[PDB]
């Protein structure tokens, strides 16, 4: 299948690239198809040229696919990673916490039920901390506790929110045993490190690729399921090379160069981090711009032009151990009067 | 004279579903504990 795949994984590594501008050295930690999830929701509501700055810039080719195609691959997508499944947990839900008095087109919020499995959640947003508690409390039981304060402030005027989450825990194929694990060096710098509890694995055939183009290594730690990690170790200070060579032209070449090899030790560090982003910045760096002006558009949510998004936020963690992988994010997209 | 893979500085991490070429997660760590 793979209908959404090209341009949400052109989408993930623009955003990556934006994100890392911001702040070069911190840790990053995001889910893309979060991000792409809430922002094709919320282009469900838009029209004219607020409509088609969000799905140019989510990548998608606007000459050659419809809006209704890209809803539908959302639909289909959603209902697959939802599907039950006793190998590893995978859930994505969205939602919209509205304004009671705010009128919403029938044809937007059957849509949404529909195609994003969004309910409707009358919402006081003018009581602001129990609004707040209310939409941080549906991410916190979609994310399994894991994605605790996604919404830090919020406008008492706010209209609408649209939140989607993402929760993934799995297990490893081959995990590590507990007992190899010992704390060890993390190089932060050349010269300069921290001591890490330093996961070990013997004589594992995994897939491997020396990427001699980008001074690389690529390993891929598989999950059970159809899930895995793609691990990505650059020669020290080549980290700023792979980042601004990343593309879906080098995830590709990197995945077709994989060949299995057996490893005589691999260490990976026992880790947990956490990230919270405020989007609008980049967002308007990939051209996303009417819909947080006075010029909005979103006359699909309510069949005039009365909305306008104030911010697009995003939290997210992952959690790495012996025995498999938990990662959780949530996206909010905030939306005032017009 | 086997290959050993260590990661001990900073690297990336992408977490992708081989069946819908989904990538659910993206992250870099230059800091296990930052
Ligand atoms: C870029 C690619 C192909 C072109 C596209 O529209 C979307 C993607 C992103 C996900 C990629 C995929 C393929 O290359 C196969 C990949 C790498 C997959 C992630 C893991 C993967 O399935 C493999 O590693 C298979 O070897």
């Amino acid at each position: 299948d793979r209908g959404l795949a090209s341009a949400n994984v052109d989408f993930a590594f623009s955003l990556y690239k934006q994100l890392v501008l911001k702040a070069p050295d911190k840790n990053v930690i995001f889910s893309p198809l979060s991000i792409s999830t809430a922002l094709a929701f919320l282009s469900l509501g838009a029209h004219n040229t607020t409509l088609t700055e969000i799905l140019k810039g989510l990548k998608f080719n606007l000459t050659e696919t419809s809006e209704a195609e890209i809803h539908q691959s959302f639909q289909h997508l959603l209902r697959t990673l939802n599907q039950s499944s006793d190998e590893l947990q995978l859930s994505m839900g969205n939602a919209m916490f509205v304004k009671e008095q705010l009128s919403l087109l029938d044809r937007f919020t059957e849509d949404a039920k529909r195609l994003y499995g969004s309910e409707a959640f009358a919402t006081d947003f003018q009581d602001s901390a129990a609004a707040k508690k209310l939409i941080n409390d549906y991410v916190k039981n979609g994310t399994r506790g894991k994605i605790t304060d996604l919404i830090k402030d919020l406008d008492s005027q706010t209209m609408m929110v649209l939140v989607n989450y993402i929760f993934f825990k799995a297990k490893w194929e081959m995990p590590f045993d507990p007992q190899d694990t010992h704390q060890s060096r993390f190089y932060l710098s050349k010269k300069k490190w921290v001591m890490v509890p330093m996961m070990s694995l013997h004589h594992l055939t995994i897939p491997y690729f020396r990427d001699e183009e980008l001074s690389c290594t690529v390993v891929q730690l598989n999950y059970t399921g159809n899930a895995s990690a793609l691990f990505i170790l650059p020669d020290q200070d080549k980290m700023e090379e792979v980042e601004a060579m990343l593309s879906r032209e080098t995830l590709a070449r990197w995945g077709d160069s994989l060949e299995f090899r057996e490893i005589g030790e691999l260490y990976l560090p026992k880790f947990s981090i956490s990230r919270d982003y405020n989007l609008n910045d980049i967002l308007l760096q990939l051209g996303i711009e009417e819909a947080f002006t006075s010029k909005a558009d979103l006359s699909g949510i309510t069949g005039a032009r009365n909305l306008a998004v104030s911010q697009v936020v995003h939290k997210a963690v992952l959690d790495v151990f012996e025995e498999g992988t938990e990662a959780s994010a949530a996206t909010a997209v905030k939306i005032t009067l017009l | 004279t086997r290959t050993i893979v260590r990661f001990n500085r900073p690297f990336l991490m992408i977490i992708v579903d081989h069946f819908t070429w989904s990538i659910f997660f993206m992250s870099k760590v230059t800091n296990p504990k930052q």
